[PDB]
């Protein structure tokens, strides 16, 4: 066989220990899911410094807590825009997930509050910026560098899936790098509690699994497909399926064909063919052996999963850091004032926030 | 090359989610 006695016993024990960890983690998540925290700070507790990113209904800013001097990232959502864009449920769900999860690669919610006009989530500040920027600048990551990040996503999805959470929003634009070079996942608007299947068309064209494109009921296997897209893009510098227009991307995704750069190792190509598998009865992460087909793949043979979780592996890349509050690794955005209206807006719909 | 095709796609910047 592939393993002698000692290696087989060690692997078996490790896999049983994962089950034991996840059972405890689920119990802890379910307690917090049922008894969420709320109303833990206020706006005049913070100085607003700079915008780190924007979207159609909200922005994220670097802020400084006045009394302590500690920096945080504050997501500000305009209640009226959330309603207009049909994002009430996603917004409440994102906050509920963030309050209840606990894992070293998931961003921590430190405070949350609301006022007459806005909702506020105050999270850890992650000073290395988006993976996207580093990837486009460097061009591509070497296989060991890509593998270090991939391993963190594997563990994060193993954790989320054990809680019956599908993630659905994986891409380099949505992954931040911390001061130690490790990944932080921040965005949970598209995540959903799904023990079985779900049906919403959501995601980003390059990262959509075929079964989403084809309007099927789908399951957590879409996250394993997206992991394949991410690993490919990290290692190649471009994603496996691209074109001028989304429809042409979708035709490539559903085709069952993927091509690889000549510098990809055979181990990497094998892993990617098994993750980027159109046939759900064959996709790694969706078989009888679950996540173990991924974790035990040859491409991950050098990965010490516990050392990654414990953050004891030296990162391949440490972002520049001039000190607390340094925003050099984020883009510059037009700044806009935070207007708080004299009249409360949308109180009933956000009672749970 | 494949890289040139990627540049030609116009989708090298941050990508939005659908709808
Ligand atoms: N530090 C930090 C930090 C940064 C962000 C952030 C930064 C840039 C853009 C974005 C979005 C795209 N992922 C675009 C804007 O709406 C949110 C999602 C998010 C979120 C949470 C954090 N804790
Ligand atoms: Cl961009």
């Amino acid at each position: 066989g592939h393993m002698g006695n000692a290696a087989a016993a060690k692997k078996g024990s490790e896999q049983e220990s994962v089950k034991e960890f996840l059972a405890k983690a689920k119990e802890e998540f379910l307690k917090k899911w049922e008894s969420p925290s709320q109303n833990t700070a206020q706006l005049d507790h913070f100085d607003r410094i700079k915008t780190l990113g924007t979207g159609s209904f909200g922005r994220v800013m670097l802020v400084k807590h006045k009394e302590t001097g500690n920096h945080y990232a504050m997501k500000i959502l305009d209640k009226q825009k959330v309603v207009k864009l049909k994002q009430i449920e996603h917004t409440l769900n994102e906050k509920r997930i963030l309050q209840a999860v606990n894992f070293p690669f998931l961003v921590k919610l430190e405070f949350s509050f609301k006022d007459n006009s806005n909702l506020y989530m105050v999270m850890e500040y992650v000073p290395g910026g988006e993976m996207f920027s580093h990837l486009r600048r460097i061009g591509r990551f070497s296989e060991p560098h890509a593998r270090f990040y991939a391993a963190q996503i594997v563990l994060t999805f193993e954790y989320l899936h054990s809680l019956d959470l599908i993630y659905r929003d994986l891409k380099p634009e949505n992954l931040l790098i911390d001061q130690q070079g490790y990944i932080q996942v921040t965005d949970f608007g598209f995540a959903k509690r799904v023990k079985g299947r779900t049906w919403t068309l959501c995601g980003t064209p390059e990262y959509l699994a075929p079964e989403i494109i084809l309007s099927k009921g789908y399951n957590k296997a879409v996250d394993w497909w997206a992991l394949g897209v991410l690993i490919y893009e990290m290692a190649a510098g471009y994603p496996p399926f691209f074109a001028d227009q989304p429809i042409q991307i979708y035709e490539k995704i559903v085709s069952g064909k993927v091509r690889f750069p000549s510098h990809f190792s055979s181990d990497l190509k094998d892993l990617l063919r098994n993750l980027l598998q159109v046939d759900l009865t064959k996709r790694f992460g969706n078989l009888k052996n679950g996540v173990n087909d991924i974790k035990n793949h040859k491409w991950f043979a050098t990965t010490d999963w516990i050392a990654i979780y414990q953050r004891k592996v030296e990162a391949p890349f440490i972002p520049k850091f001039k000190g607390p509050g340094d925003t050099s690794n984020f883009d510059d955005y037009e700044e806009e004032e935070i207007r708080v209206s004299i009249n409360e807006k949308c109180g009933k719909e956000f009672t749970e926030f | 090359t494949t890289y040139a095709d990627f540049i030609a796609s116009g989708r090298t910047g941050r990508r939005n989610a659908i709808h």
